[PDB]
Order: C-alpha cells, then structure tokens, then sequence
C-alpha cells in the first residue's frame, strides 16, 4: 500500500553522518526526500549509451511465415456497415417479428407480407393496429416496462471507502473517495 | 435556391463578377487503370489572367494572389453542384465527362 | 538499511516468441449494439410524429428528426425518467453542399443517470432557422455561437447570438466548403495610417494542393453485416 | 504395398499413372538432391508467361537449394508447402500443377529427413541460420555477400 | 444477344461474347488486372483477375473467360482472395526496391492493387537474391528500367497491332523472358511513347520527364 | 571567363581551387545540374553587398567526390549487391546487372560496379 516509506529507501541524495543526525532532529518530518536526484543510479547510463540491443516485437499470428494470411486479420475492411432503421422498417419489424423470432408465413404468402413493408409504413399507424401484447412483448420490455437508455460500462459501480482504507483526506474534510466494489 | 443566398455568405464581391467556376467531373487517368476518382463531381475556379503564380525572388518560391488556387468542391450528385452553384450566383460552365463507348472483347479473337 | 538495489541490474523476464489472438475489434460491442438498438426503437415508439429514423453504430446511437422536432425530441430525452440526458455536451454542424439542406446540426447528449450517451442529428439550410437549445441546456449558448460563427446557421431562440470564434466584422464563415482555408484577407502594419490594417490575401508561397494524388483505387471493401439477428425482417420459408 | 497400376487407384495415395515411368529407389540416397532436381527442371523449362510459375518455379528452386545443404529454418520447411498452393489453379497450363506436386512430395511423406539435414548443419556449421540463409554475421561489403555460406547450386554454368 | 448474369448479386446486362470482367465492371464490381486494357488484344497471363464461378473448381480468368447466360460469378469468396495475395506474392519476388527512386513513385498500379488486394507482409529473404536484366536502349523518348517488368506485354501487344512497330517482343524463355527488340534499335513509331502510358509499372517512362516532379504535385 | 562558370559540363576544364569564391563548390568551377543556378550569379545580387562570401556555406559538391571512389570488380558473377554499406543506415538493398561491357552505378549511392573480366576494356 502507499504507506511511508524510509528516507533511504527512496532514489535521492541523503546525508550521513553527523548531518544525518541532525536533519532528524531537526526536519518536520524525518522521511521527506531532499528530491535531488542520486547521481548514481539515476540515468546513469543515458539514453545514447545503453546495452540492450532493440528487437522488433512481432506476436505470432500477425507476425508469421505460416497460417497468417492478411484476409483473416484485415480488421479495417470488416467495419460495421451503417444501417439506418426508419419508421417502416421498424414497421415491418413489428408487424413481422424479427429473423429470430419470424411472424410471416411461408412461401409466396410470406413474399406477400414482407412486400407490404418493402414501401412507406408510417409507425404511427402501425402501433394503433396491433395487439398489445406486441408492444409489451417486442417494443416495451419485462411486460410493458420502458427501456432505460443502455450503460456504457456495465460494470461500473462505486462504493464508499474511509481513511483507514483510502488513505487520503480524514473524515472532516469535505470530500470522499470512492472505490469499484 | 431560388434565393439569393450569396448575400448571406459574406464572400467578396468579385467571385459573383470577377470569377468564372468550373462543374466538371475529374478524367480517368492515363496512367493509371483505377476508375474511382471519376464518379464524384467537382467544383474548380479559374486561374487569373495575371497574378496566378509568379516566382518569389528571393527563395523562388510560387507566389500567388489567387484565394482560390487551392479550393476543389465535392459533390455526389451533378444536379447539387449545379445547384448549388445556382444558390451561390456563380457564373459557372458545365463540362459533360466523355463517355467511353462499349466493345465486346473476346480472347479467341486472336485468331477469329 | 540495506543499499538501494541498482535497478539496470536485477533480472529481466525470458519470452520467446509472442502470442496474441486475432479478432475482429467490432464484436466486442454486440451486446451494446442490441441494447441500443432496442431504446432507439423505444424512443420512436414513444415519439413517432419527430423521430424520422434511428440509427446504431457500434455503442453510438442517432436520432434523425426534423429542425421543427428537435425542442420536442430533447425535452423528452431531458424529462423522461428511462433517459435523462441532463446534460449537453457538443453542438456543432457540418457543410455537405451537395444535399439541399448542407448543414447538419448534430447534438450529444450525455445521462450521469444511466452512464449513456446520445446523439441528435438534424438538418438545415443557410436561411431556414434552427430551434435553440438554450431554454432547456445552458451550455448550448456558447456552442450555438460557436456553430453560427463558423456555419452561419440561424438559431432561433437564442439570447445574445454573435461572433465568439472570428474576429469582429469577419465576411464569411470558416467552416463551409466554399470559404478557402487562407481566407480572403490579411493584416499588416501601415506606417502612413499608424495602425494595422486589413489588405487582400496575397502569399508569399501559394498553398501546393498536394490532395490531388490520392488513391484512384477504392481503398475498404463494402463492409460487414453486425444487425442483431433480432432486428432482421425474417425471410419468408419455401413452401412444399 | 499394395499399389495397382491405374489411372485412379495411384491418385487414392496421391500420385497418379501419367506417363508410366514407374521410378523404384533405395534407402541409400537423399530424396532431398532427387526432388531439388526436378525444381531445378520445371523451372528452367516453364515456359514463363503465367505469373505464379514464371516466378513461383523459381521461388521454389531458390528454398530447395538451400533446402538440399539444410541451409534453412524448421517453419520454412511448411512455408514453401503454402508457396506451392499458392502456384496450383492460377496458370494457364498444367506445367505450373507438374511444379509443385513434387514440392509437396517431399514434406508429405519425408517431413523429418528435412528436419534431420537441417539439425545437421546447425551442428555442421556451428551457428543457427535465419530466415532466407542469413547468418548472424552476413552481409553486403563492396557489392557482394560476404561472411556467409553462399550456394552456388544454380547448376553454376 | 444479351446473356443476363449475376456477379454478387448484381444483375449484368451486357453483349453477348463479352468477357466476365467487363460484365462486372458494368455491375461496379471491381476486379483488379494488370495485363488486360480495353484497347488491347486480351492475354491471359498475369492471372490477377482470377474470379470464382459456381460450376467449377478452377478459377476464371475474367479478362478472358467469356460470359454466359445464368451464370453466377464470385468474386469475395476467400478462396479468391488467397488468390489475390498470392499472386501479389509472386510478383515482387523480383521486384526492385526502386519505389523512392521510380517515376512511377505514386501513380503506379502495382503498389495501389498490392496495398489494396495483397498481404502487408513480404516473405522473401532469400541470400540468392532478385533477379536482375540489364536495361535496353530504345531511343531518346523512352527510358527503360527492365529490372521493374511484371511481363504483362501491354508493350508487345500495343506496338504490335495497334501501332504497328513489329520490333518489339518478348526474348527467351522463362526465368530470363526479357522484353524488348533483342538486338539494339529505336523503337520506331510516330505512336510509341504512349506505351509509356500503359506500361503499368515504372519499366517504361518518360526520358524527358525522368525525375522531375511526382504526380501529387501536378 | 564566366563561360565555364555559367554552363553545367560533365568533367570541368581547369583545376579548381578552394579560395575561389565565384566556384560553384570549392572542388568544381561548373555546375552539375542544368537548372542549378551558377553560384557567380547568385552573390551577384544586393543582398550581398555588405556581406563576406568567404563564410557562406560551401559544401563540397558530390560529384566530383563520387566519380574520385574505385570501380567494384565482381568475381565470376554478373550481379552486384549494394545496400549503402550500413545496412539498416543505408539505401534500399538493390541489386545491379552486369551482363553490359561497362560499369552500371548504383541507383541510390552512385557506386559503380562491374566486372572483374570487363576491366581491361574498362580502364582504356
Ligand atoms: S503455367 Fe504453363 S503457360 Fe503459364 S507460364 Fe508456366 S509454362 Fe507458361
Ligand atoms: S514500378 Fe511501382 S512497385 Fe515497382 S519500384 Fe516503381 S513504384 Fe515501386
Ligand atoms: S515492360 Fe511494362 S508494358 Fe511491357 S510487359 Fe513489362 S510491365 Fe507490361
Ligand atoms: S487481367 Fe486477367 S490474367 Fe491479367
Ligand atoms: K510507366
Ligand atoms: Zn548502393
């Protein structure tokens, strides 16, 4: 945890000896880093002079000879087609069911139907006529609830934690921290 | 459209008297075979008579009073760049793209 | 107080050769692109005299309604409880002059209630106004002076609509297609006059169009087809 | 064991009664050189208007040359498997199907005799060779390679 | 006449005797070539535009294989694009490493269709090395670098027929095909520099024009 | 003179010399490009009037530097392979054919190579 640490456990100049002595005496807090940085061991060895010889990264399926034909990992002509639902098509969603769950018949009855829905079908008309368990079952939800707008991250929740836990600010001042749960 | 819209934009006056603009769809290039850079239509401004270019002394560079050298419209459809140069009170010219006439191309006509 | 150890020299791990899997980046949005799909549809439902279509890409879902129903459209994504989008992000445009009505006014709205986002597209032309937003959100007043400055869309409603971006008595705005990057004009001091006046652009060095050399290839494909298999009108089945 | 002479029984197993020049062979050679010499053959006689044999024959004699000195990595022995079906089906005439099928030959039934002639010359040489031949030492000096085993098996000539 | 065919989906009208890839680039299927012009006399021999037809296992090559009535043609399968990368990874085994200093820099075909139909990956380190000709001279106009030829004979079939210079042609076999006139002599038509044009590839360009500009400045 | 001081020649005539200031570069009179603007006129001009030509910058002209190196003789192959001599810190590994009866250079660093059974006629 961020608990304090010892002076000399930290990568800055700190005296010894007799100053030493006198600096614990003396400083507020005895574990307070001067922040000059140790001249030996802070880049020492700079960034123009260094030891490890670079090797391009490759990961084996995007990298390799064998099995890694560029069709199977060409990500950037597999984007989402743009699709818009206007009101006849939600419509004919409605009226028809979806391709899950089919509510038009068979054969060219079935043509039939989902030609109706190939021209103009305002909605408004569409949820006058219609029995209302389609509502409750297809457009509203858990039997006529309405839909609340979906979460970007289903996992985020928050949770309060205390001084002991969180380590910042006590109780009295006025701010809390807040945790994942 | 029918409205003057140029009154509006705050363009100068001399894109209406001075300027002629050009609707034109961009030519398949010779050296290339790829035939997608033709199937937008474009807007381009005539060069001036005088003041287009000319060599900057001291680095040579290319000097130009032309704000509109580097302006190229685009377009989907033909009717919205002409209407679009209509609403501007443009005074353009339409260029008709040529089009290429179809001929049946058959291997064995090497011989037949 | 042992030593500060000397971090270039402590052991580094051993890899060999690396593996990482390779999926198509889009399907880990499926099930937002459902969800999405069924409050879009939820929206029309409830409003099918505004909502002209909806549309989902990935986790952003659109509403298209007309500048006549964009005050009713955002009330009722302010008000009702299952979407409370209290909060206004952006409001902005863009100039397609190809389309009759160029500009496209787009809004995002943000709910802290349910941790979502949503987006209202609407149209307009360089004359016919804009509802203003102002009445419902107040940090629409200085994005809607921020859009008439660099689009010169009328916003109808608007308490103190002016100039916020350009400088004052500016001709023309920025951000349409016609208005060319370096502008018309430009300043210098003027010894004569004592002060900095405005004179006709002219360069030292003329913009080089480098744009024109771009691909005479189509670069991506037709894409590919991610619509839940719940939002598909069925195929009607041969007969026997 | 039991292979017949036809025109289909041969194609079961993977060969098939062409031309009938039914080839009987012993243990004491290395099928390795024979296939190289057959590479070494569709190439210098493809005709070479096809893209995938006019270049994918030489493609194949430029791996099994420094597959016959195992001069080459153990993967690369099922990289020029899928440059050979990268060959089949795209040219005009059968020559570029006749050039590959002897390339298949091999890693099919005699995988680990490649397998065994590269270890030895890891052994043989010292130090492990990289993709295409390069030792960790190889290079371009004055217009030439140098510090590297050079295989002069394009029939020299 | 008219045969009305199918490719991906889209109905095609065209001429009866017309070529499969004519009928999709009517339908505005894009097939990618190198050695078919719609000028030219059609060979079939760089094999890019290899296609996939329902009632067979071998591919079609579009530019050559004539059209029929009802017939379904595929050209998405994965199949075909295995295809594509393959033969994209044939011709630059021997390709040069010229691009930075090829006048054909960005208007070439062989880079825009590799990009675009071929893996972004090479697999060729071989120690023998490419494959190097020696360039002919063929007059003041044209200046060839024939390390650079994708053997598409554009060059032959232009000069030939349609400006009648019969000295140009391809010389040997194979590995070591050299276009050219085999002995040393100009190039003699009042037409010939427009094989400049055709020549897809920076084997054949402009002497006047050598070095000069890039086509995004122009 | 100014003839030879204004006109862009292959091999220059004279010695050069490098406190010459009206030189192109200090080790070449003319210039090597025939658009390149002759030095003798570019300091002709008034924004040089108060200046010291000696100090303005005269890098070695390249030319005559390349054309001072060795010709490379390939042994019993007709192929050259150059690559900048660094490797990752050069040109583009390009290979050059020798089958001609002169030295082909190299594309990118202007080496000239051939071969070693081709010199005599070379060297003559
Ligand atoms: S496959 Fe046949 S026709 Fe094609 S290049 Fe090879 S030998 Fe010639
Ligand atoms: S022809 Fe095209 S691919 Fe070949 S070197 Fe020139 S630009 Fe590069
Ligand atoms: S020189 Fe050019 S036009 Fe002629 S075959 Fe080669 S690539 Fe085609
Ligand atoms: S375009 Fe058909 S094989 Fe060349
Ligand atoms: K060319
Ligand atoms: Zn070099």
């Amino acid at each position: 945890s961020g608990g304090p640490v010892p002076v000399f456990k930290k990568y800055t100049t700190g005296s010894k000896g007799i100053w030493e002595k006198i600096r614990q005496l003396l400083t507020l807090v005895p574990n307070r880093s001067t922040g000059n940085p140790l001249v030996k061991n802070y880049r020492v060895p700079p960034p123009g002079s260094q030891t490890l010889k670079y090797k391009d990264p490759v990961t084996i399926p995007a990298g390799d000879i064998v099995k890694n034909q560029y069709y199977d990992r060409d990500h950037r002509r597999n984007y989402p087609r743009l699709v818009a639902f206007d009101q006849t098509k939600v419509s004919g969603l409605l009226t028809l069911g979806s391709a899950q769950n089919p509510r038009i018949s068979v054969g060219e009855k079935g043509q039939k139907e989902l030609a109706v829905f190939d021209q103009s079908v305002s909605l408004s008309s569409t949820l006058a006529t219609i029995d209302p368990k389609v509502v409750k079952s297809e457009l509203l939800a858990e039997g006529g609830s309405p839909v609340v707008a979906p979460s970007l991250n289903k996992k985020m929740k928050f949770r309060l934690t205390e001084e002991s836990e969180h380590g910042m600010y006590p109780e009295d001042y006025p701010i809390r921290i807040f945790a994942q749960n | 459209t029918d409205l003057a819209k140029e009154l509006v934009s705050g363009a100068p006056k001399e894109l209406i008297t001075e300027r002629v603009a050009r609707i034109y769809q961009e030519a398949k290039a010779a050296t290339q075979s790829g035939q997608h850079n033709t199937e937008t239509w474009k807007i381009d401004w005539d060069i001036l008579n005088k003041g287009n270019r000319w060599e900057n002394d001291l680095m040579g560079y290319q000097s130009s009073s032309d704000y509109m050298q580097g302006t190229i419209l685009k377009f989907d459809t033909r009717e919205g760049a002409i209407r679009f140069a209509k609403g501007q009170g443009w005074d353009y010219y339409i260029q008709e793209p040529k089009v290429r006439r179809f001929v049946k191309k058959d291997y064995s006509a090497n011989f037949y | 107080e042992e030593p500060l150890p000397v971090l270039r020299d402590l052991p580094r791990p051993e890899y060999g050769e690396l593996h990482a899997p390779v999926y198509n980046p889009a399907e880990k949005y499926k099930e937002q692109i459902e969800e999405l799909h069924k409050f879009g549809r939820y929206i029309m439902g409830c409003l099918p005299k505004f909502v002209q279509q909806f549309s989902v890409w990935k986790d952003e879902l659109v509403i298209y309604v007309a500048p006549s129903a964009l005050t009713q459209v955002a009330t009722f994504l302010k008000d009702h409880t299952s979407a409370q989008f209290k909060a206004c992000m952006d409001v902005t445009a863009a100039d397609y002059p190809t389309r009759t009505n160029r500009f496209d006014v787009v809004y995002n709205l943000l709910s802290v209630r349910h941790n979502s986002r949503i987006r209202i597209k609407t149209y307009a032309s360089e004359v016919s106004p804009v509802p203003s937003v102002v009445p419902l959100f107040q940090g629409a007043n200085w994005f809607e002076r921020e859009t008439y400055d660099l689009f010169g869309i009328f916003f109808e409603g608007h308490p103190d609509l002016r100039r916020i971006m350009t400088d004052y008595g500016f001709q023309g705005h920025p951000l349409r297609k016609d208005f060319p990057t370096t502008g018309y004009t430009e300043v210098r001091y003027d010894a004569e006059k004592r002060r900095v006046v405005y004179e006709p652009l002219e360069l030292t060095q003329a913009w080089r169009n480098f744009t024109v050399g771009s691909s005479v290839w189509e670069q991506v494909g037709d894409g590919k087809d991610f619509t839940p298999e719940s939002f598909k009108l069925p195929t009607p089945a041969p007969d026997p | 064991e039991d292979v017949l002479m036809d025109f289909d029984a041969l194609k079961d197993v993977g060969s098939g009664l062409g031309t009938a020049a039914v080839i009987v062979l012993n243990k004491q050679t290395d099928i390795i050189r024979a296939i190289q010499r057959f590479s070494a053959f569709y190439k210098h006689e493809s005709c070479g208007q096809c893209t995938p044999c006019r270049e994918g024959t030489t493609y194949l004699q430029r791996m099994m040359d420094r597959f016959v000195t195992g001069q080459a990595k153990e993967k690369e022995i099922d990289l020029i498997y899928e440059l050979s079906k990268e060959i089949e089906g795209h040219t005009i005439c059968a020559l570029g199907d006749a050039a590959a099928w002897p390339v298949q030959g091999l890693i099919k039934s005699f995988r680990p005799e490649m397998v065994e002639r590269i270890k030895q010359y890891e052994a043989k040489l010292g130090e492990s060779v990289s993709y295409g031949g390069w030792t960790s030492k190889g290079k371009v000096l004055d217009g030439k390679v140098v510090s590297n085993p050079i295989p002069h098996d394009a029939h020299h000539h | 006449k008219e045969v009305e065919l199918t490719v991906d989906g889209v109905k095609v009208s065209i001429e009866a005797g017309s070529s499969i890839i004519q009928a999709a680039e009517k339908a505005g299927v894009t097939i990618p070539r190198y050695c078919y012009h719609e000028k030219l006399a059609v060979a079939g021999n760089c094999r890019m535009c290899l296609v996939e037809i329902e009632r067979s296992p071998k591919l079609a090559a579009s530019c050559a294989m004539p059209v029929q009535n009802g017939m379904s043609v595929l050209t998405n399968t994965p199949k075909i694009k295995k295809a594509r990368e393959g033969v994209t990874e044939m011709l630059l085994e021997n390709h040069p490493l010229d691009c930075p200093v090829c006048d054909q820099g960005g208007e070439c075909d062989l880079q825009e269709q590799s990009l675009r139909y071929g893996s972004d990956r090479g697999r060729f380190h071989e120690i023998v090395g490419k494959r190097a000709v020696e360039n002919k001279a063929i007059g003041p106009l044209i200046k060839t670098s024939m390390n650079r030829c994708i053997h598409c004979t554009r060059c032959v079939r232009f000069l030939n027929d349609v400006a009648g210079a019969p000295e140009f042609g391809t010389a040997g076999r194979g590995n070591d095909m050299q276009i050219g006139t085999y002995v040393e002599r100009n190039v003699n038509s009042e037409l010939s520099a427009n094989v400049i044009d055709l020549c897809p590839v920076g084997a054949l360009t402009s002497k006047p024009y050598a070095f000069r500009a890039r086509p995004w400045e122009l | 003179s100014t003839k030879e001081l204004t006109t862009a020649r292959i091999k220059d005539i004279s010695k050069p010399d490098e406190n010459n200031l009206q030189q192109q570069a200090p080790n070449r009179i003319s210039p090597w490009s025939k658009s390149q603007k002759p030095r003798a006129e570019a300091q002709d001009n008034v924004r040089f009037a108060v200046k010291d030509l000696a100090k303005q910058p005269r890098p070695y002209a390249a030319i005559d530097l390349i054309y001072k190196q060795p010709i490379r003789y390939i042994e019993h192959d007709n192929v050259a392979v150059c690559d900048g001599n660094g490797g990752a810190q050069g040109h583009p590994k390009v290979y050059i054919n020798l089958d001609q009866n002169k030295a082909i250079p190299c594309g990118y660093c202007g080496l000239r190579f051939a071969q070693a059974a081709f010199k005599e006629d070379i060297e003559s």
